[PDB]
DNA sequence: CTTCCTCGAAGGTTC
DNA sequence: GAACCTTCGAGGAAG
C-alpha cells in the first residue's frame, strides 16, 4: 500500500505525531489501554491512516467499522463482546449514528459495562454484561458535529491539519518512484504548491501529468512540462479549480464584487446551492478570497488583483 | 428459565422474538446462565471475518 | 455530424474533448484500461452521446444502464459479468442509486474483484470473483451529494458548457439537411442567438418556422421569412418571451427598479407564484438582468439599457 | 352548443388561434400527426373548449382523462395500450400526475415506446404516432424535462369589449331569449374579461326578466336587473365599492395596511387579499407600496371625490 | 322550534331573502334543478339554517356532510352516485375538503360526469360516470380559501349582513315564545340594542336572563328584572364588556387618548396581546370608539361622551 | 384536600362563583344540563380546580381529557361514544387541539350530531351519530387562540382576577392546618404580600418556610423565623428578585431615572433583550415601579423609597 | 471513584448545599419525596454529580436520560411507568425537549397522572394512568428559555457557579492522591489557574501532565514540568484555547476590533454558534476579553496586550 | 456436490435474492460438479 | 411536500 | 440621533 506502516514513515502531522508517542509509550509501562481518543478535520488529510499507526504501535489487531453500518444496539453490542483485552475499534463518521446507539455507548466507554434492564409494565429488571478493556477511537469532519455528552468521554483530542510545501514535495517526490517516472526537484514543487495542501490531490495531480509528458514529451516531468500540463488541466497557480476560477469571475464581471446572495450566484452559474456552500466556500473562505456578510458575499482587494482586474 | 431470560434479553436488543427463539435455540447448556448465553448467542450469530 | 463516431465530428465541447484525446491516447499506448471518468454539467447536453464516443475512441462495446434501474447488488454484479475486458459501462443518474449497492461498487472500482461473506461465527466463509477491467462512466446532474468515498473512486473529471454561437449555428445547418429545407447562413444565426445555447431548443424554433415557411411562402428560409416567423412567435432578440418582457417592464414602470415581492409582482402580470419562480425567473437571472434580495427582486443597470429606459442610482 | 365545434365558431384568442391553424395546416400537408400541445393561463378563458376544437379540425377522436385519476404507473400503461395511429390524448389538471408517472410519460412522448417494471415483472410496449394535449393553470408546477418535450406552447389572454358582446348575443339565441344590441354591451363591460362571468349574467337576467318582467330582455329590464345584483358599471361588487370608500374617507387615501383595512370592513384577512383586491390592482384602483397600499387618482374619479396629490 | 322553516318565518336578510325568491321561483317554471348556490360571511348570521329553508322551498330532499369528514377521493366518489333526479347536496365547512379532491369536482358540477379507474392489471379501464341533475350547496365562513377554479363554477353568491335593532327585537320576542316566558317589548329592545347584531348572542342574554328571572324573582321579565340580570351580567348599554370598558379608561387617563402601542396597552391591563388584538379590539373598532393609525391606538369624541368624560 | 371541593371551600373569585351558583340552581329546577362553560384567564388562578367543583355541585361523574392528548379525529369520535346522558366532558388546554380537529365540535356543541364516513371503502356511506344531553367545560391560558365560531358556541365565560391580600390571607392559613403547623396572623400577612397575588407561589412558599421552621426553629412560624427563611430564598419583601432589583438600581445610579431605551439598558445587566421584557418587565410595571414613555422608561418615586435613594 | 458520593465530599457550591441540606433534612423526619429541583448554569461545573449526591442521601434509585433522546410522548410515558416509589428521574438539556412531549410533564408533576390515548381502531379508548410519588431533577443551561408552565411547576431553584482558586486547587490535590501519583504544592496552583475554573478541564489535564512527567520526566510533577507539559498542549499561560485564541485574533483583525454580531463571527471562523455561545463567550465576557455592545461584541484593551497587537 | 450447492444458493440470498428465489435459480442449473463459482456465475448469467 | 408563522429589515414620526 | 411603532418579505419547520 502507499500509506505509511508506522511513525516512521509517516510524513508530517508533527504535533499529531509528537504527542501520540508519548501517551502511547506511557499506556505501556502502566500495562493499560490507551484512552480513547478522537481524530478530526478536514477530508483526505490522513485521519484513516493514522489510526492503523496506533495499532501497529501499540501492537493490537484493529477492528473497523461506520456509522453507517450500525443501526440497532444488538450490533454494537455484538460487536464490543467479539473483543480482547486491549483491541482498538475505529469507527468512521462517529457523529452520523442513531442517538438510540449512543445511549448504550456512554457506559461501555466510561463503565466497561453494559447493563440491559428487561421487564413489561410493574415488571423490570437488568443483567450486566462485563466488557473487556477497549480503546476507542472516532474521526470526523468537525469537531462541533458530536453529540455534546458524547464529545465529553473522548480524553484525547487530535487536530488534524494541513500539509506544507516541505512535506507535499516528499511525499509528491516519493510516490513518482512508483510510477517508475523521473521528476525533477523544481517540478515537484510547483505540484506541491498547487496541490493545496491535500495529498490526495497531489497524487491525483500527478497521474494526470504523467499522461501529458508521455505523449507531449519524452516521459521526463520538467519544469517546462509540468506547467504546459497543469494549464492543459485548467488548475491555477493557486490551486482555484475550474469552478473556483467561475464563481470569482462572475462576481466581478457581473455585480462589481457584490454583495450577491447566495441564491443568485447559485442559479447563475448552474450549481446546486448545497453544493456551492459545502464544496467550495469553505477553502475560498480560508484562503481570504471571499468574505461573509449580511447581504452577501463580497470579492476582497487580493481576489481582486489575483484574477487581474483594475480594482475601485 | 434462563432460555426465556435469554429470548427477553435478546429481544430488548431489537431483535425479533422469532429469530431471538431460534438464536437462543441453537445454544444449549443446562449448567449455562443467562449472561453466559447471551454472550453466546450473539457469538454464535455474528460474523466473524480475517 | 448528429451522430457522430469520433471526436472529429463531435461538435463544440471541445475543452472536455481535448483532454479525453489525451488521456485515451495515453492508455492506448499500455494494455490499461482508461480511468473511472466522471460527467458534470446541466441536463441536456449531450452526456449520453459523449460517452458513446468515448467507447469508438477506445475500440471497445458500450454497456448502457441508469441509476434507478439497479435496485439490488445481484443487479449490478450480474451486469458486470456481461462485459468483455475493457467494456465501458455508463450509469446515468449515479447520485440516485441506493446505499446497499454503492458499497459493492467500491472493491470492483479499486480491485476488480468482489468479495461475498455469508454464514456466521465458526462457519463464516468468503467466496471470491473475479471481474474483468472495465472503466466506469458515471454521469450527474447533483455531483454535490455524491458521498466522499465515492469521489474518490473518479480520477478524471470533465465539464459540460452550454454551446456558443459559432456552434449552434452548426446545429442548426446540420438539421436543416435531414428535412428538405434551404437555410440562408445569415438565417441560421438568427436562430441560433434566441436558441438560449441549448441544442433542443434550436430544433424547436426551427420546426416552427418550417411550418411557416412552407404554409406563408415559397418553402425556403430566406432572412425575410425568418423576419416574420419570429414577428408571429413573441421571442425577441434576445429570447426573452412575451411573458419576460412584459416582468421587467412592470418593475421599471411601476415600482422605479424594486424592491418588489413575489407576491405583489405575480397578482401585476396575472401569474401563479410557482410560474414566475420557476419558468420565467430562472433565466433572467442567468442573463443578468435581475437579482434577488432579502426585500425582493431587483432590476439591474443591464435590464434598463436593454429595454431602452434612462437609469439613474 | 355551448362549447364552439370549430375555429369559425371560435370567437377571440387571435394570437393563438391564428397559430395553431399555421400548424394543423403544415400537418396535414405532410400526412403526419401534430406536435404535442401545452395550453395554459387563468381560470375560465377557453382552454378545455379549445382541446375539443383542435380534434375536430384533425378530424380524429379525442381519447379524454385527468390528472387526479391516475395514481399508478399501471395506470398510464393501460390508457396508452388503447391509442391508434393519429389519436389524440387530452390530460386535464396534468400538474397532478405523481413524479413516478411524469418519468414514464416523458420517456413515451420522445422515443414512443415503454419499458417498465409492474411478483414484479416487466411491461414492454411500442407506441404509435400519437399527439399529447395537455391544460393546466399551474403551468410551474410541471417538471422541467416535461416543459421541454412540448413542442406547441398557448398562453390565454383575457378578451375585450367587442368579442364579449358577440359571445353574449350568441347565447342569448340559445336560451332563444331576445336581446337588443346596447343591452348585450352593458353585460359584457361588467363581465370583468371573462366568458363565464358573461354567461352567468345572462342566466342571472334571464331569470329576472321571466318573473319580474314580460320575458324579453330590453335597455330597461337590464337597468333594473343589475340594480338588484348590485354590480356596478365597471363590475365592482359591494364590498369592493366599501374598501375604496373606506381607503378614501377614514385614511385619506392611504397608506394603510392589510390588517387595519381588513377588520375595518369586518372581512377575514386572506379573503380580501385572495378574492376582492387581485381585480382592483390589475384595473389600476390601487397600488401596493413597501408601506402599505393607495388609491390611484382612478379610484377617485370613479367614487366621485375631489382628488388630491 | 328554534332554526326558522320557512321564508314566513326568516326574519331579515332582505337582499339575499329577496334574490333567492326570483331565482328559485323561475326555477320552477321551467321544472329544472336550481343553480349551484355558495352562502359566506361572519359567524352566527344565519348560513346554516337558509340551506335548509333552500331545500324546503324547493320540495326536495337534503342529503348533508361535512368538509372535515371527507379526506380523499373514494369518500366523496361515494358520496356522488348516491344522488337522485333533484336532489341536493349540502357541503359544511367547504372549505376544509383537501385540494387534490376539490379538483374532483371541476366536472361534476360543470358537466355531470367525472373520470373513474376501473378494472385491475390488464383489465383497468377508464370510464365516464355520469350523474343525474343536482344542487350543490356550500357554507363557509373562509370563502377567500377557495381555489379560484371552483368559485369560478358556483352560479349563485349570497354574502350575509348583521341584522338591525328591529329585526332582533322581533327575533327575541320570537324565541321568548318558544320557551314559556312573558317579555315586555320596552324589555326585549333592552336586550335585542346589547346583542351586537347577532342573532346567537341575543338568544343566549335571553337564555342568561330566564335563570335569573326564575331564582331571584317571580318568573317574568319586566324592566326592574332586566336592569338587575344585566347588572350581574355586566354588560354596557351599549354591549362593551367588564374588559372593553377597562381599555377605554386606561386610554384615557394614563395616555390621555394616545397614541399607543398594542404592546405599552396590553400590560397595563395584564392582559396578552393576542388576546386584546383578537378578542376585545375587533368590536371596538367597527363601533367607531377607537381609530388606528401609524402612531398607535387613540379614542374618539365618541369614546369621551360615553364614558363622561371631558373632550378636551 | 390542597384542593377544594365545595363553593364552602373556594374563597375568592366572588364574581365568578355568584354567577356559577345561579346558572347550576336554575338547570337543576327544570332537570337539564348546565351550559357550555369557557375557563379563561392567568395562569395559576384556579382554572382547572373550578372544573372539579362544577362536578361536585352538579353530582355527576367527570369525564377527563385533555388537548394535546387527542391526536385526530378518530380519537375524538371515540371519546363522545361513550358519554352517558347527563356526563360532563372537561378538556384541559383546549387551544392545544388541531384545527382539522375542533372543526367536528361545532355540530356535536349546537345539533347533538357526527357525521361519520363508514364501510370498508368499497361500499362506504355518512351516517348520523346522535349525542346524549351533555356538558362541554373548556379551560385555557389564552382565548385569543380559539376560532371565533368555537368561542361563539360557549355558553358562560369566566375570567379569572388576581387574588387580594385579605381573601390571599385565608388561603395561607388553610393551607398551614393541612400540614398541622402553628402559623401566626402576623406571619401569614408576610407570605401574602410576596406571593404576587398568585395562590401556586403562595403555597411554595409556605412549604419551604415550613420545612426550614422545623429542622432550625421550634416548629412554630413566627414573625421572626419567617424573615429569615426569606432572606435565604433571596425574596425581596415586595416580591422582587435579584435581577429586578438590579435593573431598578441600575436605572437610578446610572441613568438618574431615565428615560432609557431597553437595548441600551439590556446591556448594562447581561440580560437577553426579549427575556427582560417578557420575564422582568410586566411585574414592574403593574406595581408601578417603572413607567413606560415615548421617550424611554422611567423609575417612579414609589421605585426611590423601596430603594432608599434620595428623589429629586 | 472520583465522583464524589456524599456531601462531605462535595467541594464548593456552598450556597447550594446549605440548602439541599435543610431540604433532604426535612423531607426525612417526614415520609415523603423531594420536591422537583432544577439546576442551571454553566456547562461541566457538576451539576449531574449533585443528582447522585442528592440520590444517595435520599437512599434511593436513580435513572437517567436526556430531553433530545425523547422523540415521542409514548416514549417519556414507558419512561414513566418504570419508576417505583421514590426513584428519582434526571433529565438533560431539558430546554430541547420537544413541545409535543413537554406537555405530558404538567400533568405528571402536579397530581401523578397522565389523560393517554390507548389501542387502535375500534379499540381506541382514553385511560387514566396514575403514578407513584417521584422527584424530577431538571438540568438547564438557559435557564431564561423555559416555557412559563414548566418553570412555574418546579419547587427548588439551584444556581451554580464558577470555582474559585481555594476550591479548585483543593480537588486538583484530592484527584491526584486517587491516582498513586505526587504533586508539589506550587504545580498543583499552577495547574488550576490554567483550568478555566472548571472542574472538567483540571481533571482531564492532570491526566495528559501525568503522562508526560513518566516519561520525559523523573516521575514526579514539578512547576518546571508542569510548565513544560501545558506549553507542549496548546493551553496557553492563562488557560485560553486554541479556539479562544482564533476568535480574539479573527475579531481584532477582520473587523477592527468590531462592533461585530456573534452570529456573523460563528460562521467565519467555522465553528457551531451554540458551543461559542454556552461555552466560550461566557469565559471571555466575565474575564474583561469581550464586552458587550448594543451594536455586539467588542475586543478589550486587555485583549491587544495579550495578542501583542497595538490597541491604535 | 450438495456443500457447493448449498453455498451457491447462500451467497446469492447474500446478494439480496430471496431464499425461496435463489433455490429456484441454483436448481434450473445443469451442471452440478462445478464449483459454486460457476454455479453462482451462471446462475446471475441465465436470469440477465 | 405543504401551511403556517416567526424572525428580521426599514420606513416614518417625534423629541 | 435615540427610541417607538407599523408594515412587508423570505425562510423553515410541523404537520
Ligand atoms: N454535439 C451534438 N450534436 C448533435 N446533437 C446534439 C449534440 N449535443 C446534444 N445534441 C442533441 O440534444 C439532445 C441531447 O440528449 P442527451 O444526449 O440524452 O443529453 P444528456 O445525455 O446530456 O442528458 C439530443 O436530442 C441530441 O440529438
Ligand atoms: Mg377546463
Ligand atoms: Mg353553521
Ligand atoms: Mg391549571
Amino acid at each position: 500500500t502507499l500509506r505509511p506502516q508506522y511513525f516512521k514513515e509517516y510524513i508530517g502531522q508533527d504535533k499529531v505525531k509528537d504527542q501520540l508517542k508519548i501517551f502511547i509509550e506511557a499506556a505501556k509501562l502502566r500495562d493499560e489501554a490507551l484512552d480513547h481518543t478522537l481524530l478530526f478535520g478536514p477530508p483526505g488529510l490522513g485521519k484513516t491512516t493514522m489510526a492503523f499507526v496506533i495499532a501497529n504501535e501499540m501492537g493490537v489487531n484493529l477492528k473497523q467499522t461506520s456509522g453507517p453500518a450500525i443501526e440497532k444496539a444488538g450490533d454494537l453490542v455484538a460487536i464490543l463482546n467479539d473483543l480482547e483485552p486491549g483491541d482498538i475499534l475505529f469507527i468512521d463518521e462517529i457523529h452520523r449514528m442513531p442517538m438510540a446507539v449512543e445511549e448504550v455507548l456512554y457506559s461501555a466507554m466510561e463503565d466497561y459495562y453494559i447493563d440491559i434492564m428487561i421487564g413489561a409494565g410493574e415488571t423490570s429488571r437488568s443483567v450486566h454484561l462485563d466488557l473487556p478493556p477497549f480503546t476507542l477511537v472516532g474521526a470526523t469532519t468537525r469537531a462541533g458535529m458530536l453529540s455534546n455528552p458524547l464529545r465529553a468521554r473522548f480524553g484525547i483530542n487530535g487536530h488534524m491539519e494541513y500539509y506544507e510545501l516541505p512535506d507535499l514535495t516528499e511525499i509528491v517526490e516519493r510516490t513518482s518512484e512508483i510510477f517508475e517516472m523521473t521528476i525533477t526537484p523544481e517540478a515537484a514543487l510547483e505540484l506541491a504548491r498547487r496541490s493545496r495542501g491535500t495529498p490526495r490531490i497531489a497524487n491525483r495531480l500527478l497521474k494526470r501529468v504523467r499522461d501529458y509528458a508521455q505523449i507531449m514529451g519524452d516521459g521526463v516531468i520538467d519544469d517546462k512540462i509540468a506547467d504546459q500540463a497543469l494549464t492543459m488541466l485548467d488548475v491555477d497557480h493557486e490551486g482555484l479549480d475550474y469552478v473556483d476560477q467561475k464563481i470569482l469571475r462572475t462576481m466581478i464581471e457581473m455585480y462589481g464584487g457584490g454583495p450577491v446572495g447566495l441564491g443568485t450566484l447559485s442559479v447563475n452559474i448552474a450549481e446546486e446551492r448545497e453544493t456551492v456552500e459545502d464544496m467550495y466556500e469553505p477553502y475560498l473562505i480560508q484562503k481570504g478570497f471571499i468574505m461573509r456578510t449580511r447581504t452577501g458575499r463580497v470579492a476582497t482587494a487580493k481576489a481582486y488583483e489575483h484574477m487581474g482586474y483594475d480594482y475601485t | 428459565d434462563a432460555e426465556q431470560e435469554a429470548v427477553a434479553a435478546l429481544v430488548a436488543l431489537g431483535y425479533k422474538p422469532q429469530e431471538a427463539s431460534r438464536m437462543v435455540s441453537k445454544i444449549a447448556r443446562p449448567d449455562a446462565s443467562s449472561e453466559t448465553l447471551i454472550r453466546d448467542a450473539l457469538r454464535a450469530a455474528l460474523h466473524h471475518h480475517h
